[PDB]
């Protein structure tokens, strides 16, 4: 068990098209999509809804009561996708989530670590898909070096046994 | 860097992951980073 890590190379202008292809070709149970700002989370959730997919969104510039209600509704499976900022200081691990998408690649290795699991736990099935632009090159290099990991280029076919619970 | 682009203009075909991966030579770019460090 362990999270399979890939990256797709894109320009900012291509990210939505790339994300649309991931939604139509991945066997997502639940997904979490991370952005680097509150403004981008809002813009992206509006876009995903226009693509035709359901999503909730949470960020730092929301009222506490709204943020908590949205997270609890997502955990209960009222929707299949969540768009958010780095709100989980100890990390995140809701069981139905088999796919994590870094729509914006993080700056810090500890942020990256918190997105793809929770502190003091073993490895679990899943995918972590990173959308990488040329401006993310330094952060990609340093996060791979700091974690001692390899974020591989996204393959032509993703083996379902790597992220689909009890199937293929 | 036009983040927003409606479904009307989004190409009907799947995103070309393979063709776009060729635009980033990861090993050479990392060597370039180390050379100007």
């Amino acid at each position: 068990k362990g999270v399979t890590q890939y990256y797709a190379y894109v320009t900012e202008r291509q990210k939505v098209h790339c994300l649309n292809t991931l939604f139509s070709r991945l066997q997502i149970n639940q997904s979490i999509i991370f952005c680097n700002s509150s403004q981008r989370v809002e813009l992206l959730a509006k876009k995903i809804s226009q693509l035709g997919y359901s999503c909730f969104y949470i960020h730092a510039k929301m009222r506490q009561e709204h943020r908590n209600r949205v997270f609890h509704d997502f955990r209960n499976g009222l929707c299949r996708n969540l768009v958010c900022t780095d709100l989980f200081t100890r990390g995140i691990d809701i069981q139905a989530v088999n796919v994590v998408i870094n729509f914006d690649f993080p700056k810090l290795a500890e942020t990256y670590l918190h997105r793809i699991g929770r502190s003091g736990r073993f490895g679990h099935l899943g995918l972590a898909i990173n959308l990488i632009t040329y401006d993310d090159r330094f952060n990609l290099k340093s996060i791979e070096e700091q974690l001692g990991t390899e974020i591989k280029p996204i393959p032509s076919n993703i083996d379902k046994s790597l992220y689909v619970a009890e199937y293929h | 860097d036009l983040f927003g682009d409606d479904i009307e203009e989004i190409p009907d075909t799947d995103f070309d992951f393979e063709g776009n991966l060729a635009l980033f030579d990861k090993a050479a770019v990392f060597e370039e980073i180390d050379t100007y460090e």
